């Protein structure tokens, strides 16, 4: 049992504890770790590889599911309205919450006994991991139902299946737009955006759209953005008393906070009007995730950065210089060379003391150590890996929103007007929201506008 | 695969008509570089006491975290040009792209 034992026997690969650890004094203890399922269990032929349970495509599978029985179960099959199922016990000031899941060992119930609020059911199994994530899932559920409702008014003869599919297509396109127009340019910065995501031309059926094993580790750069609190703000964008800043180690799996502490509006305001954490070389990731990850629900607090490194080993990922080489970037061999690459000899020396050679630095560690690209939030190595993956997901998706045949020209024109602030206006009680770009805007009231200034999605071109 | 279709499948099957599992769920990841395991094919670096990687001892993941990642939370620098929504969209997006399953306890 990898959760309760420190024995290293398959499928367990527990993290051992160093001497003088700041938290775990017993060196016979361990941080629990299950090896990722192998694609070919028990093989003496294959080189072990791991499995992606989801669709690689940017298709909102986190809302709809990636397997047919789950996808059916997420739908409201009581009627012909093409809706997703909503919570039958609770609403958030008259607006929909996600349905509850039925888990054997439900971790959300552990976070508050008296509340008895279980985990939510969504297209992905992680939707209750933090209330900020739950809030985004809930926002997309509402948006689906809003579109299906509007499409039924527009097209009264459409059946449930048609309504569901047309609203699903729109939600997928909105996720693609927000991601490629607004989010990625701010991850990569302008030079890397131009290099790895040049202007879209059309679908190329020879582009492999799979997620690469390395991207599952590299895209964890986002752990460096995480703040140690969940911030909740009222309708004046002021701290919502009496607990406006909850430590992250008391929000993991805390679905009760969404249901019984004010719904999604205060959380979404907190996200818009609070800065992200900046990744700096001596401020890489916070202790709420390095020391106290899932502390409420488990026998010991996990260390997310450490898990990332153990995971890259579990997955057999090459080290830092091999990935530099893959990307066409120079590979440092000495502490002096690594210091140049990092603009930081102190950090280079610390890395060499742990790893001996930059050949052996784990990909997450090396990737998050590099200085950030201009107007981006990753360095050159992570920019290459991330930018390369997202180009494949775009050019290799037959259902990419701009590909001819997916939407009409008029539907594409209407879709181009969407924004995440408008989606928030349409599906919540929030009336003042971030100015575009939402991912940059972070200070109230300077960067905020009223909802009435934002164009809403015009569905006229969906009338048949 | 249907020769015409209008909507995505739920599993992602049939997006690529020539290789119809590509991007579909419950399939192996693509490798951009060949894997590196202690025995070549299955055991991870750090599995076997005393086995070096490319000439050097393997650092404990928790030691690296302690020595390089750990910092005093009061030093946290807020990003003047990104919101926390920038973090949160990333996580939500990751959950559209990949989930790597593990065996139950
Ligand atoms: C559709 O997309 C595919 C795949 O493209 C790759 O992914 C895209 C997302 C994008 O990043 C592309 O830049 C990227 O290549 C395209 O097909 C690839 O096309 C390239 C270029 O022809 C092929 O590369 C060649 O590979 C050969 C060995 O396998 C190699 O010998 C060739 O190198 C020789 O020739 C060059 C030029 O003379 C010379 O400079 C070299 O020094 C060497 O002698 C060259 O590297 C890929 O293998 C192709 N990949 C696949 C899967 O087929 C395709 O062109 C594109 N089509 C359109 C219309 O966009
Ligand atoms: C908002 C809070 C975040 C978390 C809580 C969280 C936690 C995890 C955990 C527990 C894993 C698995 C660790 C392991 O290997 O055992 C995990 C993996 C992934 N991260 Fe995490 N993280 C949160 C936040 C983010 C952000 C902001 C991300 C990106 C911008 C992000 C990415 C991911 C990815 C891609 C993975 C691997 C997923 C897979 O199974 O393939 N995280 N994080
Ligand atoms: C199905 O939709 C109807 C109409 O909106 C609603 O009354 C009912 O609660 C929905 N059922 C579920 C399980 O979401
Ligand atoms: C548990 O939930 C209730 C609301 O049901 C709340 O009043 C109580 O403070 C919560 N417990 C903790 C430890 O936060
Ligand atoms: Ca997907
Ligand atoms: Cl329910
Ligand atoms: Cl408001
Ligand atoms: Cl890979």
């Amino acid at each position: 049992n990898c959760e309760t034992s420190c024995v290293q026997q398959p499928p367990c690969f527990p993290l051992k504890i160093p001497p003088n650890d700041p938290r775990i004094k017993n060196q016979a203890d361990c941080i629990p770790f299950f090896r990722s399922c192998p694609a070919c269990p028990g093989s003496n032929i294959t080189i072990r590889n791991q499995i992606n349970a989801l669709t690689s495509f940017v298709d909102a599978s986190m809302v709809y599911g990636s397997e047919e029985p789950l996808a059916r179960n997420l739908r409201n099959m009581s009627n012909q309205l093409g809706l997703l199922a909503v919570n039958q016990r609770f609403q958030d000031n008259g607006r929909a919450l996600l349905p509850f899941d039925n888990l054997h060992d439900d971790p959300c119930l552990l976070t508050n006994r008296s509340a008895r609020i279980p985990c939510f059911l969504a297209g992905d199994t992680r939707s209750s991991e933090m209330p900020e994530l739950t809030s985004m899932h809930t926002l997309l559920l509402r948006e689906h139902n809003r579109l299906a409702t509007e499409l039924k008014s527009l097209n009264p003869r459409w059946d449930g299946e048609r309504l569901y599919q047309e609203a699903r297509k729109i939600v997928g396109a909105m996720v693609q737009i927000i991601t490629y127009r607004d989010y990625l340019p701010l991850v990569l910065g302008p030079t890397a955006m131009r290099k790895y995501l040049p202007t879209y031309r059309s679908y190329n059926d020879s582009v492999d759209p799979r997620i690469a094993n390395v991207f599952t580790n590299a895209f964890r750069y986002g752990h460096t953005l995480i703040q140690p609190f969940m911030f909740r703000l009222d309708n004046r964008y002021q701290p919502m008393e009496p607990n406006p800043r909850v430590p992250l180690s008391r929000v993991f799996f805390a679905s009760w906070r969404v249901v019984l502490e004010g719904g999604i509006d205060p959380i979404l305001r907190g996200l818009m009007a609070t800065p992200a954490k900046l990744n700096r070389q001596n401020q890489i990731a916070v202790d709420e995730i390095r020391e106290r990850l899932f502390e409420q629900v488990m026998r010991i607090g996990l260390d997310l950065p450490a898990l990332n490194m153990q995971r890259s080993r579990d997955h057999g990922l090459p080290g830092y210089n091999a990935w530099r080489r893959f990307c066409g970037l120079p590979q440092p061999e000495t502490v002096g060379q690594l210091g140049t690459v990092l603009r930081n000899l102190k950090l280079a020396r610390k890395l060499m003391e742990q790893y001996g050679t930059p050949n052996n630095i784990d990909i997450w560690m090396g990737g998050v150590s590099e200085p950030l690209k201009r107007k981006g939030r990753v360095g050159p190595l992570l920019a290459c890996i991330i930018g390369t993956q997202f180009r494949k997901l775009r050019d290799g998706d037959r259902f990419w929103w701009e590909n001819e045949g997916v939407f009409s020209m008029q539907q594409r024109q209407a879709l181009a007007q969407i924004s995440l602030p408008r989606i928030i206006c349409d599906n919540t009680g929030i009336t003042t929201v971030s100015k575009n770009n939402i991912f940059m805007s972070n200070s109230y009231p300077r960067d905020f506008v009223n909802c009435s200034t934002l164009p809403a999605l015009n569905l006229a071109s969906w009338r048949e | 695969c249907p020769e015409q279709d209008k909507y995505r499948t739920i599993t992602g099957m049939c997006n690529n008509r020539r290789s119809p599992t590509l991007g579909a769920s419950n399939r192996a990841f693509v490798r951009w570089l060949p894997a590196e395991y202690e025995d070549g094919f299955s055991l991870p670096y750090g599995w076997t006491p005393g086995v070096k990687r490319n000439g050097f001892p393997v650092a404990l993941a928790r030691a690296v975290s302690n020595e390089i990642v750990r910092f005093p939370t009061d030093q946290l620098t807020p990003d003047q040009e990104r919101s926390l929504m920038f973090m949160q969209w990333g996580q939500l997006l990751d959950h559209d792209l990949d989930f790597t399953p593990e065996p139950a306890a």
